C-alpha cells in the first residue's frame, strides 16, 4: 500500500 | 511557494443513503489555479441486505459502460464472484470456520486446500493447483515429542515444501523467534509437484545445497546477531529504548569490524544522527510542530564535507513541493558546482502535475535501459529539465511531457488506456483504446511488455519468464509470493551464457556460469533494511574483476 | 461461543478507580449514586449486593441514604399497620404489590419441595407482580398444620429459585406472637448449574449501650443483620441447605462475604480475622421504626466488608475445615454525630503476607452540614401585611402548588394571596402574589374548615353541620367540586374532645378520643369513618389526656422520626413520648431527656415541636421574650443542649404573638414565622439553613476526580415554570402538592487538566396521584452539559416522561418542537388486553399508572448563538403500550408496560430533509419475548425548490446529493421463536430457539403521511402481510442438548446447555454464483465436503425448500456433580475437539488440551481465582507474581531453548521483590531475574504528609489533622476534607501554609521490562512510566532514553523549554487531554524531559505544541486545529459529511 517516507516506520533488520 | 488557489472550494463529500452507507464520494478537480473545479462522482451500489454489489468510477460512469466490480455475496457478507474489470473474475469458496477451501482465479486455474482430518485439529496440508493437476505445497506439522519440546518446535510447521522448495525450521526461541532455519531450492528442469506420502522421492527434486541461516534473540524476542548461510555474522546492539543503536559486521575467517557505531534517536523514535565505520555523519532534521523530515544532511568529518544536505518543503497536507540541495555538485561533473532546486506542484486530488530537476547530457529519450554512468574521466555536466504530467479521471497517468531546453530533447510519451479498464500501455505496443486488453492476461497481468518482449506468468499470477529477444529472465517465489531466485539466460555465444541469483536472508548468491564452469561467485552480505541506508558488501569467491578491491 | 486459552493477565497502565458513578438523573428527580463491593465471585455464582445512595432514602445501617441489602418479602405498610390476616397483601422484591395469580387462583395443597419432606402440608399460593417486568413468579407457602411456619418461593426468569425466610434467622416478625411475619428475608438461594448461595443473618442483642437505652427499648431483638453470606457450594445440590434441617454451614463452602459491625479491628495495619476478637459496637444515632406494630430498633452501623476465601480448600489439601483468610477489605468510615451517621470515606485495603498493606485512596463524601447556631438569619417580613391568626388568616396552600399562600376568608368571599417569583435579584427569590377574591366559595360556611378528609392530595371545605355532612374538594384548576356527601361519620366527631389523629398509619386522619386505659378510635377509610373500637392499652400504661392540663402540652407528633404520630408529653421538666403502635395500641413511654425550663415561667403555649433539619425527628422550640431556646432532638433518644436565637432589635413576644414553622422559602427547610399582631400586624422570619441538611453535596475519589453536588425544591421548579406561563397568558396548574427535594446541578472537576463539566437539570410537570398516594414523577426533564475548559457550546436536551397523570400527560405534547410541518404524526398509548394469545385492544386507572416512566420524546440541541440555535440535532418519538395479563376486579389486574415502537429522527440542525427511521414490535408471547419485529428505513423526502447547506459548500453539490438508494422504502420483519419453560418447580423463560430476518422495499410513493404504525403493518393488506414478495436476508436456530445424548432436544432442559448453532449461509438462488469454474453436478458434493448440510426454511412459505446452513458451535458438558461444566468443545464437525479440564472443584480450567495432543496448563491464585503459572505447548513455564489488590508484578519465564535449559531463573534460586517506592526502583541496576517489574501508586494525587513534620506542631493542632480525617494513617492527605478545613480557617498558620500548596503526581505505574535474561551481564532495564487521569484514562508515558539532551522540568511542574545535556533523559510519548465526557481535546508532539514526573497543564499548554480538537454535541470532531496553525474541518448533513483537509481551509 502507498505509505509516506520510510522514515516514520521503525528499524527492522531481520524479517520475512 | 505554494498556491492555496488550487485548493479552494474543493472538499470530499461522502453522501449516504437511508442506511447510512456510502453510496456516492464527490471529489472536485481543479488542475491550474484559474478555471472551475470538475466534480468527479464515484457511485457504490448496494442490494437489499446491504452489501457493495458494484461500484463505478467517474470514468466509466461518463462512457456509460459497466461498473469496474461486480460482487455477489453470501448469506454472511462474504465474496463469493468478484467480477473485476482489471483482475477478472475470482470465484471463492470457503468452508464453517472460514478456511479458504475452493479458488477459482480468472485464468480459469482452480487452487484447493485440503486439511487435516477431524481428529486432529485442522491445520493446513496441501494446496493443490489444477489446470493436469499439481500439489503444489505441502506442510508438515510437528508433535509433542520431548525432542522437539527442546527445540520449542512443538505445534509448528516444521518442513514447509512450496513452489520454491524447501524451508525447514530447526529451532525457536522461548518467545518464538525463529533461531535457525535452512532451505534447499527446486532445481531447474523441475517445478513443484509434492504428491505422495514419502519424503524421500522430494529430494531428488531438490538442490544439493541446504542454506541453513542462525540467529540470536534476547528475552524481548528482538535480534541480537545473525549468522548468514555462509558465516557472516551480523551484530546489533541495542540502547534502553529498545530502538538499535549499533552494528557489526565479521566476514567468516576475519575479523569483526564496524558499519555502525552510533545511531540516536528524536523523541518520535525517528532517526536523529547516525555515524557509520565509514566515518561519515548522517543527521536529519524535522519539524517541531508536524514531525515531518525536512533535511538528510550527509557530512564526513574528514574534509569538513558535506556529500548532500536534501531540505525539504511541503504543502500543509503533506506534499513534497521542494527538494533543494545545499551541497555541490560530485567530482563527476567538472566545471559546475550548483545543485539545482526539484520543485513541484499538484492538482486538487493531489497527483504529480508538474516536476523540474536535473538530469545527464547524454541521456536521450527515457526507456527500459539505464543510461551509461558518467566516469569522472569524460567531462560531462547536467542540465535542467522539467516534466508535466496529465491524467484522466480515473487517475490513471496518460501523458508525461519531458521538455529539457538548453539540449533540445523534447519529447512526450503516452500511455494508451482502454474504456471498460484501467489497463493501458504505452503508446509504442498499441495506439488503439479498443487492442489494449488484447495485451493482457484474464487476470489483467500484462503479457507484453515492450514491442519485442513477452511476459510469461504463474497459475497465482506471478512474474515466470521475461521473454526478451534471444536472451530468457526466469524467476522463483515462495508460497508468501516473495522472489527466491532470478535466473538470467543470455543466449549462444558457443553456449549458454547464465547468471544465478539465490535470494537469502542477509545475503544474495549472485553468480555467473558457462557451459561447464562458474566464471563468477559473487556473495553479497545485506546489512540492514532496503531504503533505509542499506550496507552491502560485495565477497567475491570466484571471478573477482582486476581493478576492484575484495 | 469462545474456546478457552489460557492466558496470564499483564499488568495495565490505566489506574481506574473503585468503581464509583453517579446516576443519569431521570423523571425521580433524586440523586444516586453506586459502589461496587468487591465481591470476589469466585465459580461464577456470586452475591449481587452493591452500596447504593439515594437522596430521599433515610436512615440505616450503613448511614444515612446508603443501603447495601439483600431482596425481601414484606408487607405493604403504606396502607397502614398489617393486620396479618388472610385480607393482606404483599410487596415484592422491586417494591410494587403483589396480587394471586389467576389460572381462579393458583391454590395447590404441596408437602414436598424438592423430594425433601416438609413435616406439614402446605397451602401453595402463586403470587404476581401487579406490574409485570421480570415476570417472575413467587409462591407463599403456608402451613395447614399448627407448629411449621410459612415461608416464600421465588422463581427468576433464569433458572434460579430463591428461598426467603423459612427459619426464624431470616424472618423479621413480632416478638410477641411469633407468627405475625413482616418480613421474609432471603436465606438461600440455587442456580441452575446446582451453585448454592446462603445468607446469614445476626439478631440485635443488648451490646455495649448503656442502661438508658435498656430501660426505654428493653427487648429490642427483632432487627437483622446480613452478617456473612455463605457461597462457593463445594459439593453440587439443587437442594435448599438448610430445608433437611442439618446445620446448612456443615456444608462445606469456599467464599464468604462478611459484614462487619465494629466486632474486628478497624485500622489500616492490623487485617481482621475471620471469627472476632470482640463484639460490635452501639452506634450513636440509634433511630427506631414502628410501622409493622412493634419497634424495629437498627443498633448499629457497618464498619467493614471483608471477603473470605477458603484456600486450602481451594487447593486440594483440605475440604472446607480450614480457617478462611482474608482477601478482600472495605473500610467504611462514619461521623457519628447522635442525629445521623453519615459515610464518609470507602477505602479498599489488601494485605501482604510480610506483614504491610497494598492500599487504594479512599473515596470519601461529603454532607451538607446542619450548623444553625451560626447561620441563624432574621429576615423582616412586611410581605404578609395584616396577618393575623387573631382574625380569620391562614398559611396554607389551596391549588394544590406546594408552597402556602394566604388565605383570609370571609363569610361571603375568600380572598387569596398565591406564592409566587420575585423577578428582581435571585434566582429562588418567593413573594405573595395580590389579594385575589376568589371566584367560587362551597356556600356553607359555618361548622366547616380546610382539611385533607380523604387524602387524595387536593383540601377539602368539610362541612359537618346539624343537618348534612359532607365536603366540596378543591381543584388545583381553580374549581371546587360539589357537596360530596360523606357515607358514614361518627355522632362523636362533634365531642369537644376528639380529635383527627393518624393513628392506623395508613396517611389518613383517624377520629381518636384519648381516654387515660383506653381510647376509641374510628377508622378513616377514605369515604367517612368506620365502626369505632375500644382499644384497651397493655400493661401500666395510663396515656396522658389533651388539654385537660395548663401546665403540659399533650399533643400528636413525630418526636422519634418514625413516620407516626406518637404521643407526646412536653412538661416543664421532661418530655415523655408514648410510641403509636397502630390500631389504636400504644406501647410503653418513653422518657427524652434534655429538655428543661424554669417551672414558673413555662407555658405549653410557646412550645412548638417540628422538625427542623429534615433528620426526622421533630425538634422542640421554646418561646421567651428576646430569645429563642431551640432544643435539637437526637434521633428521638433525647434533646441535645439548647441554643438562643435572640430576637433582633424591635421584637419581643407575648400571649398575643404567635410562632409559625413553615416552608415559605422553597429551601427544603421549614423557617419559623413569628407575628406580632398588636397595633400593626408585624412579621419576622428566621431561615436556620440555606439548603436542606444531610444529603450529599461533594465526593471525591483522591485520584484527581471530584463531583459536587447541589439540589433545588421542586417548589422552585413550579414557580419558574407558573411565572413563564402567565407571561404567554397562559394559565398554569400543578398536580406536586408537597416539595420533592431534586437535584439540580452536579459539577464535574478534574483536578489534574483543570476540566469542569455543570450538568444543570430542569425540571417541569410534576405528578403526584391522589388515589395509590405515590410520587408518579416529572414529565419533563432538562439537562444541559456546559463545558468549562480551563468556547464550546452547551448541549440542551430535553426530555418528556410518562407520568401516568392523564390531566398531565395530555398537556406534553403541546410543548413539543413543531418545526418541520412535514413529520408523521405523533403517538399515543396503547392500551390493550391479552386474551387467546394475542393482543386485542381496548379499570382504566391502572393502565394509566402502568406508563410511568416511560419515554415519550427527546430532542437534543446546541446552545451556540447561531440561526440553527432553535432547531434540533435528532428527534426520537416512543409509543408505549399497556397488556393487561389478568383482569383486577377490587385488587389490581397484573399489567406489562413495554415501549412498542420507536421513531427517530436525524435532522443535523436541518428542518428540511431529515433522516427518519422506525423499530415496531408487532406481537409478543405471554412473558414479553418479541415474535416479530419489523425495522423502517424511510427514505429521503423530494427535492425542494429552495435549497439548504448553505453557499460555502460548492454549487453542485445539492443536486449531486441525491441518489436513488435514498428514495426507498426499507423494511426488515424479523421473526422469532422462543422456549418458555413452565413447570411446579420451573421457570426458565427467554431462550431462543429460531429467528429469520426478511426483506420489503417499496418506492417512496408508498410511504403514507401520518407515517408507517403499528395499526398500519398489522392490518389485512400491509406492506408485510403474506402476499408480498420479501427477500431472504438469514437465518439461526438454537439446538439443545440434555449435557449426555448426542441428539438435541425439542424441549431444552432446565441448565439450557447449547449443543450447537445453526445459521444459514447459501440459498439455492446464490449457487449461481459457482458458473465457470465450478460445475453444478458437483457443487452439492463440495459443499457437503465443506461442512455445510441442507436444512428446511425456519417459517417456511410455499416455494421454498432448503437452505445451506453451517451448523458450528460445539460443547460437550459434564455432569451434574461437575457442575454442568463444559469439558470438550469444538469449532464445527470439520475440526478437532478441545478438550479442557477443571481442579478439583471446578472453577478454574487448569490443562485445556488441543486435539493433536498440545497442552497447556496453568496453576492459579486462589486468592483472586487469578492463573499464574502457564505451562505452553513446548513446556516453558510462565510464572507472575500477584500484589495483594491482585495487580500483577514481576514475572520470569524459563524452558529448554536450544536443548539446553535457559531463561530467567527461578524464585527459589534468585529471589527479588521489587521496591515499593517508585523512584527507589528507578535506581535499581544489575542483572534483575525477572522480565518484568511493576511498581503501582495510585495514592499519589494525595499529597504525602510527613511524620517528621507531623510531631513539630502542636498535640492539639495535631488532633485536629486526625479527627477531622485529613491525614490517613498512612500519612496521605485528603483532598475533601483539607478543602473544607480551607473554609473555616481564614488565617494562616503554618499548618495552613502546608495544606495549600502541597502537590501530588497524578496516580502512575512503573514498568522495568530487561532486554535480556539474568546471569548475562549485558542486561539493562528500560523504565517506564505509565500516568493515568483519574477517571481510568490514560495520560501519558515516560519511557527511559540514553543520555541526551532534554527539556528540562521545573521543581514545581513547568517546562522549561531550553535543550541541556542530561544524564536522566525521559521520553514522554503520547500525551493527552481530556475533558470530563472522556473526548480527546489535545493530542501532543513527544519531547525530551530530564525527569520522568509529569509537567502541570498549564505549562504544556503553554509550551508543547499540540493539535487541539473541537467537538459538537453528538461527539463527532468539528475541526481539528494542528499544532503549527492549519486546520482541518468536518461538516455533517445527514445525507452527506463534507471533509476538509489542511489544504482546503488554508485559503
Amino acid at each position: 500500500a502507498p505509505e509516506k517516507g520510510k522514515y516514520t516506520k521503525e528499524v527492522n533488520f531481520f524479517d520475512e | 511557494s505554494y498556491n492555496s488557489a488550487i485548493d479552494q472550494k474543493t472538499p470530499s463529500i461522502k453522501v449516504l443513503d437511508n442506511r447510512k452507507l456510502n453510496v456516492r464520494t464527490l471529489e472536485y478537480l481543479r488542475t491550474q489555479a484559474d478555471e472551475n473545479s470538475d466534480e468527479l462522482i464515484t457511485f457504490y451500489e448496494f442490494n437489499i441486505p446491504g452489501f457493495q454489489v458494484k461500484s463505478t468510477d467517474p470514468r466509466k460512469n461518463k462512457n456509460q459502460s459497466g461498473p469496474n466490480f461486480i460482487r455477489v455475496f453470501n448469506l454472511a457478507g462474504q465474496v463469493l464472484r468478484e467480477e473485476s474489470v482489471d483482475a477478472g473474475r475470482t470465484i471463492t469458496l470457503n468452508d464453517i470456520e472460514s478456511r479458504p477451501v475452493l479458488i477459482i482465479n480468472a485464468t480459469g486455474v482452480r487452487q484447493n486446500h485440503r486439511y487435516e482430518d477431524n481428529t486432529l485439529p485442522g491445520r493446513l496440508l496441501a494446496i493443490t493447483e489444477q489446470v493436469g493437476e499439481k500439489t503444489t505445497e505441502r506442510l508438515i506439522w510437528a508433535g509433542n515429542t520431548p525432542q522437539e519440546k527442546d527445540y520449542n518446535l512443538a505445534g509448528q510447521c516444521v518442513r514447509h515444501y512450496d513452489t520454491a522448495g524447501l524451508t525447514q525450521l530447526n529451532s525457536l526461541s522461548l518467545a518464538g523467534v525463529v533461531l535457525s532455519q535452512s532451505q534447499q531450492l527446486l532445481v531447474d528442469d523441475k517445478n513443484a509437484d509434492w504428491t505422495g506420502e514419502d519424503q524421500s522421492l522430494w529430494q531428488q527434486k531438490l538442490s544439493s545445497d541446504v542454506y541453513t541461516t542462525q540467529n540470536k534473540a534476547d528475552a524481548t524476542g528482538a535480534l541480537l546477531t545473525q549468522t548468514d548461510a555462509k558465516g557472516n555474522i551480523q551484530r546489533l546492539a541495542y540502547d534502553v529504548a529498545g530502538q538499535l543503536k549499533g552494528c557489526w559486521l565479521t566476514l567468516k575467517g576475519q575479523a569483526e569490524q564496524v558499519i555502525i557505531k552510533s545511531l540516536t534517536y528524536s523523541a518520535a523514535g525517528q532517526k536523529l544522527r547516525e555515524e557509520h565505520g565509514n566515518g561519515v555523519i548522517t543527521e536529519y532534521s524535522y519539524e517541531p510542530e508536524t514531525q515531518r523530515l525536512i533535511g538528510i544532511a550527509t557530512r564526513r568529518p574528514s574534509d569538513a564535507k558535506v556529500l548532500q544536505d536534501l531540505r525539504y518543503q511541503y504543502d500543509p497536507v503533506g506534499n513534497v513541493i521542494n527538494i533543494r540541495n545545499d551541497a555541490e555538485a560530485t567530482r563527476f561533473w567538472r566545471n559546475q558546482k550548483v545543485v539545482p532546486e526539484n520543485s513541484y506542484t499538484y492538482d486538487s486530488l493531489y497527483q504529480l502535475i508538474s516536476a523540474t530537476g536535473r538530469e545527464m547530457a547524454n541521456i536521450g529519450q527515457q526507456n527500459n535501459q539505464l543510461p551509461s554512468p558518467a566516469l569522472p574521466s569524460d567531462n560531462n555536466t547536467y542540465t535542467n529539465y522539467t516534466r508535466s504530467y496529465s491524467y484522466d479521471h480515473s487517475g490513471n497517468l496518460t501523458q508525461i511531457r519531458h521538455s529539457s531546453p538548453a539540449t533540445q530533447n523534447n519529447y512526450t510519451v503516452a500511455i494508451t488506456l482502454s474504456n471498460r479498464s484501467n489497463r493501458g500501455v504505452l503508446s509504442t505496443l498499441t495506439t488503439d483504446p479498443n487492442q489494449v486488453d488484447t495485451l493482457f492476461d484474464a487476470g489483467g497481468h500484462q503479457t507484453s511488455l515492450l514491442p519485442g518482449q513477452t511476459l510469461i506468468w504463474t497459475p497465482r499470477g506471478e512474474l515466470k519468464q521475461v521473454n526478451n529477444g534471444p536472451g530468457n529472465e526466469w524467476y522463483r517465489y515462495d508460497s508468501n509470493g516473495m522472489r527466491q531466485l532470478k535466473v538470467s539466460e543470455q543466449p549462444t555465444q558457443n553456449t549458454t551464457q547464465q547468471q544465478r541469483v539465490i535470494y537469502l536472508p542477509g545475503l544474495e548468491l549472485r553468480t555467473t556460469q558457462s557451459n561447464a564452469t562458474t566464471t563468477e561467485e559473487l556473495h553479497v552480505i545485506t546489512l540492514g533494511e532496503a531504503g533505509r541506508a542499506q550496507v552491502r558488501v560485495l565477497h567475491w569467491e570466484s571471478g573477482k574483476p582486476e581493478d576492484v578491491n575484495n | 461461543f469462545s474456546v478457552t486459552e489460557l492466558s496470564l493477565p499483564k499488568g495495565g497502565g490505566a489506574i481506574t478507580g473503585m468503581g464509583e458513578a453517579l446516576t443519569p438523573a431521570g423523571p425521580d428527580g433524586m440523586a444516586a449514586l453506586s459502589l461496587p463491593l468487591p465481591i470476589s465471585a469466585g465459580r461464577g455464582y456470586a452475591p449481587s449486593l452493591t452500596l447504593n445512595y439515594n437522596s430521599g432514602t433515610g436512615n440505616s445501617p450503613f448511614g444515612l441514604g446508603w443501603d447495601c441489602g439483600v431482596m425481601a418479602i414484606r408487607r405493604r405498610t403504606s396502607t397502614g399497620v398489617p393486620n396479618y390476616d388472610e385480607t393482606d397483601t404483599f410487596l415484592g422484591p422491586e417494591g410494587e404489590v403483589l396480587v394471586v395469580a389467576l389460572n381462579q387462583a393458583d391454590i395447590r395443597s404441596e408437602s414436598s419441595l424438592q423430594g425433601i419432606n416438609l413435616g406439614a402440608t402446605f397451602t401453595v399460593t402463586c403470587y404476581r407482580s401487579r406490574l409485570e417486568s421480570h415476570f417472575n413468579r413467587l409462591e407463599y407457602w403456608q402451613p395447614q398444620t399448627t407448629g411449621a411456619t410459612d415461608f416464600w418461593l421465588i422463581y427468576s426468569p433464569d433458572g434460579q429459585v430463591h428461598l426467603l425466610g423459612k427459619n426464624p434467622q431470616a424472618r423479621i416478625s413480632n416478638p410477641l406472637n411469633v407468627n405475625q411475619t413482616a418480613q421474609w428475608l432471603l436465606e438461600a438461594s440455587i442456580s441452575s448449574h446446582s451453585e448454592q448461595i446462603y445468607y446469614q443473618y445476626r439478631a440485635e442483642d443488648e451490646a455495649g449501650c448503656e442502661t438508658d437505652e435498656l430501660a426505654a427499648h428493653p427487648s429490642a431483638t427483632v432487627q437483622r443483620y446480613l452478617q456473612t453470606v455463605h457461597y462457593g457450594n463445594l459439593t453440587a445440590s439443587d437442594v435448599f441447605p438448610t430445608l433437611n434441617g442439618d446445620d446448612p454451614l456443615k456444608s462445606g463452602w469456599m467464599f464468604c462475604l462478611v459484614f462487619d459491625y465494629g466486632e474486628r479491628k478497624n485500622s489500616l495495619s492490623e487485617m481482621p480475622l475471620f471469627k472476632a476478637t470482640g463484639n460490635w459496637l452501639c452506634r450513636k444515632d440509634r433511630f427506631s421504626r414502628y410501622e409493622y406494630g412493634f419497634e424495629l430498633r437498627t443498633r448499629r452501623l457497618c464498619r467493614q466488608i471483608l471477603m473470605f476465601h477458603r484456600l486450602q480448600t481451594l487447593s486440594g489439601q483440605a475440604k472446607g475445615d480450614d480457617e478462611p483468610a482474608l482477601v478482600s477489605r472495605l473500610i467504611l468510615d462514619y461521623d457519628e454525630n447522635a442525629m445521623v451517621s453519615t459515610l464518609v470515606s470507602v477505602r479498599r485495603v489488601g494485605h501482604e503476607d510480610n506483614n504491610t498493606v497494598t492500599a487504594l485512596p479512599p473515596l470519601e463524601l461529603a454532607y451538607q452540614p446542619f450548623e444553625p447556631e451560626q447561620t441563624a438569619l432574621w429576615q423582616s417580613m412586611d410581605v404578609l401585611a395584616n396577618f393575623n391568626t387573631i382574625q380569620r388568616w391562614q398559611l396554607l396552600d389551596l391549588k394544590g402548588e406546594g408552597v402556602p399562600g394566604i388565605l383570609y376568608q370571609d363569610r361571603n368571599g375568600w380572598w387569596y394571596r398565591s406564592a409566587q417569583r420575585q423577578a428582581g435579584e435571585e434566582m429562588n427569590a418567593v413573594t405573595w402574589g395580590k389579594m385575589q377574591l376568589l371566584p367560587i366559595t362551597p356556600a356553607v360556611q359555618d361548622n366547616a374548615s380546610l382539611m385533607d378528609i380523604n387524602g387524595d392530595g387536593q383540601l377539602d371545605w368539610v362541612i359537618t353541620g346539624p343537618g348534612l355532612r359532607g365536603y366540596h374538594s378543591q381543584h388545583p384548576d381553580g374549581s371546587w367540586t360539589r357537596f360530596t356527601p360523606l357515607h358514614a361519620l361518627p355522632i362523636e366527631y362533634s365531642h369537644p374532645r376528639a380529635q383527627l389523629a393518624d393513628l392506623m398509619g395508613a396517611g389518613l386522619s383517624d377520629l381518636v378520643l384519648i381516654g387515660p386505659k383506653s381510647v376509641r378510635l374510628y377508622v378513616n377509610n377514605r369515604d367517612g369513618f368506620t365502626e369505632g373500637r375500644d382499644v384497651v392499652q397493655s400493661g401500666d400504661i395510663t396515656l396522658p389526656l389533651p388539654g385537660a392540663d395548663a401546665r403540659k402540652l399533650v399533643a400528636f407528633s413525630d418526636v422519634l422520626g418514625s413516620g407516626q404520630a406518637h404521643l407526646v408529653e412536653v412538661s416543664a421538666t421532661q418530655v415523655t413520648c408514648w410510641p403509636n403502635l397502630g390500631h389504636g395500641r400504644f406501647g410503653q413511654p418513653i422518657v427524652l431527656p434534655g429538655f428543661s425550663q424554669s417551672a414558673a415561667s413555662f407555658n405549653p403555649d410557646r412550645v412548638h415541636l417540628a422538625d427542623l433539619d429534615g433528620s426526622g425527628p421533630a425538634d422542640l422550640i421554646y418561646v421567651h421574650a428576646d430569645r429563642l431556646d431551640i432544643f435539637s432532638n437526637e434521633s428521638g433518644n433525647g434533646f441535645a443542649k439548647p441554643f438562643t436565637l435572640s430576637f433582633p432589635d424591635g421584637l419581643r413576644f407575648d400571649d398575643t404573638c404567635q410562632l409559625q414553622v413553615a416552608d415559605v422559602q422553597g429551601l427544603g427547610v421549614v423557617s419559623l414565622i413569628l407575628s406580632v399582631p398588636h397595633m400593626a400586624p408585624h412579621h419576622w422570619r428566621c431561615d436556620l439553613t440555606n439548603a436542606k441538611p444531610w444529603l450529599l453535596s461533594e465526593t471525591n475519589n483522591n485520584m484527581g476526580a471530584n463531583h459536587t453536588l447541589h439540589y433545588r425544591s421542586s417548589v422552585q421548579f413550579w414557580l419558574d415554570e407558573k411565572a413563564a406561563a402567565l407571561a404567554t397568558g397562559q394559565t398554569p396548574v400543578c398536580y406536586l402538592p408537597f416539595p420533592v427535594h431534586t437535584l439540580w446541578q452536579t459539577e464535574t472537576e478534574d483536578e489534574i487538566s483543570g476540566n469542569k463539566l455543570v450538568t444543570t437539570l430542569r425540571y417541569a410537570h410534576g405528578a403526584w396521584d391522589g388515589r395509590e398516594r405515590e410520587f408518579r414523577g416529572f414529565g419533563y426533564v432538562e439537562q444541559t452539559d456546559s463545558h468549562q475548559l480551563a468556547r464550546t457550546p452547551p448541549a440542551l436536551t430535553k426530555s418528556w416522561y410518562a407520568t401516568g397523570l392523564p390531566a398531565v400527560d395530555n398537556a406534553l405534547s403541546a410543548g413539543y418542537w413543531r418545526g418541520d410541518k412535514q413529520a408523521f404524526a405523533g403517538f399515543t398509548p396503547r392500551f390493550t388486553l391479552w386474551k387467546e394469545g394475542k393482543d386485542v385492544p381496548l379499570n382504566l386507572y391502572w393502565l394509566n399508572r402502568a406508563l410511568k416512566g416511560q419515554p415519550l420524546r427527546s430532542e437534543l440541541y446546541g446552545l451556540d448563538g447561531s440561526a440553527q440555535q432553535q432547531i434540533p440535532y435528532t428527534v426520537t418519538e416512543s409509543r408505549p403500550q399497556v397488556r393487561q395479563l389478568q383482569d383486577g376486579a377490587t385488587v389490581s389486574p397484573v399489567l406489562w408496560a413495554s415501549v412498542v415502537e420507536s421513531r427517530s429522527y436525524h435532522y443535523e440542525r436541518i428542518i428540511s430533509d431529515p433522516q427518519c427511521n422506525q423499530d415496531i414490535t408487532l406481537s409478543s408471547d405471554l412473558f414479553g419475548q418479541p415474535l416479530k419485529q419489523v425495522s423502517v428505513q424511510y427514505p429521503r423526502r423530494n427535492k425542494p425548490t429552495t435549497n439548504p447547506y448553505p453557499d460555502t459548500l460548492p454549487d453542485t453539490l445539492f443536486a449531486s446529493s441525491y441518489d436513488d438508494q435514498q428514495q426507498l422504502l426499507r423494511l426488515t420483519c424479523r421473526q422469532s421463536s422462543w422456549h418458555h419453560l413452565i413447570g411446579n418447580e420451573l421457570r426458565v423463560l427467554g431462550l431462543p430457539d429460531g429467528t429469520r430476518s426478511d426483506a420489503f422495499t417499496y418506492d417512496a410513493k408508498q410511504v403514507p403521511v401520518d407515517g408507517l404504525n403499528l395499526e398500519t403493518l398489522c392490518a389485512e393488506n400491509s406492506l408485510i402481510a403474506d402476499d408480498k414478495p420479501r427477500e431472504y436476508l438469514n437465518q439461526q436456530r438454537t439446538f439443545y442438548t440434555d449435557g449426555k445424548n448426542q441428539t438435541p432436544l425439542k424441549t431444552p432442559t432446565r441448565q439450557a446447555l447449547i449443543a450447537f448453532t445453526e445459521t444459514a449461509v447459501l440459498t439455492e438462488s446464490l449457487l449461481s454464483a459457482f458458473d465457470g469454474g465450478i460445475t453444478p453436478d458437483e457443487l452439492p458434493g463440495i459443499l457437503t465436503q465443506a461442512g455445510y448440510q441442507q436444512e428446511p426454511y425456519l417459517f417456511p412459505r410455499t416455494g421454498e425448500n432448503k437452505v445451506w446452513v453451517a451448523r458450528q458451535g460445539y460443547t460437550d458438558y459434564g455432569t451434574e456433580a461437575q457442575f454442568w461444566r463444559p469439558v470438550a468443545q469444538r469449532n464445527s464437525l470439520l475440526t478437532g475437539k478441545m478438550t479442557l479440564k477443571w481442579d478439583t472443584h471446578y472453577c478454574v480450567i487448569t490443562q485445556t488440551q488441543d486435539a493433536a495432543g498440545l497442552t497447556v496448563s496453568a496453576n492459579y491464585d486462589w486468592r483472586f481465582l487469578t492463573p499464574t503459572q502457564l505451562t505452553d505447548i513446548n513446556d516453558n513455564v510462565h510464572l507472575i507474581t500477584l500484589d495483594a489488590l491482585g495487580r500483577p508484578v514481576t514475572q520470569r519465564f524459563w524452558g529448554i531453548e536450544s536443548g539446553v535449559a535457559t531463561g530467567y531463573s527461578s524464585s527459589e534460586e534468585k529471589p527479588f521483590s521489587p521496591p515499593n517506592d517508585i523512584d527507589t526502583a528507578i535506581n535499581l541496576t544489575g542483572p534483575l531475574p525477572v522480565a518484568q517489574c511493576l511498581v503501582y501508586a495510585p495514592d499519589s494525587w494525595m499529597p504525602l504528609f510527613s511524620q517528621e513534620t507531623f510531631n513539630t506542631l502542636t498535640q492539639e493542632e495535631q488532633e485536629t489533622l486526625r479527627d477531622s480525617r485529613i491525614i490517613t494513617e498512612d500519612w496521605r492527605i485528603c483532598a475533601l476534607t483539607r478543602r473544607r478545613w480551607l473554609q473555616s480557617q481564614k488565617i494562616s498558620t503554618p499548618l495552613v501554609k502546608l495544606l495549600t500548596n502541597s502537590i501530588g503526581l497524578p496516580p502512575h505505574n512503573l514498568t522495568l521490562t530487561t532486554d535480556r535474561y539474568d546471569r548475562d551481564s549485558e542486561q539493562q532495564i528500560r523504565q517506564q512510566v505509565a500516568f493515568s487521569d483519574g477517571f481510568g484514562r490514560l495520560l501519558q508515558a515516560s519511557v527511559r532514553h540514553e543520555a541526551g539532551e532534554a527539556w528540562q522540568r521545573n521543581q514545581d511542574g513547568s517546562l522549561v523549554t531550553k535543550v541541556e545535556n542530561t544524564k536522566t533523559r525521559w521520553a514522554v510519548t503520547g500525551r493527552t487531554e481530556y475533558d470530563n465526557k472522556g473526548q480527546t481535546i489535545r493530542t501532543y508532539q513527544p519531547y525530551f524531559l530530564n525527569d520522568w514526573r509529569y509537567v502541570s497543564d498549564d505549562s504544556a499548554r503553554k509550551e508543547a505544541y499540540a493539535d487541539t480538537h473541537i467537538y459538537d454535541p453528538i461527539g463527532r470532531e468539528i475541526r481539528v486545529i494542528t499544532a503549527k496553525g492549519w486546520l482541518r474541518q468536518s461538516q455533517y448533513f445527514p445525507w452527506f459529511t463534507v471533509s476538509e483537509d489542511e489544504n482546503d481551509t488554508a485559503a
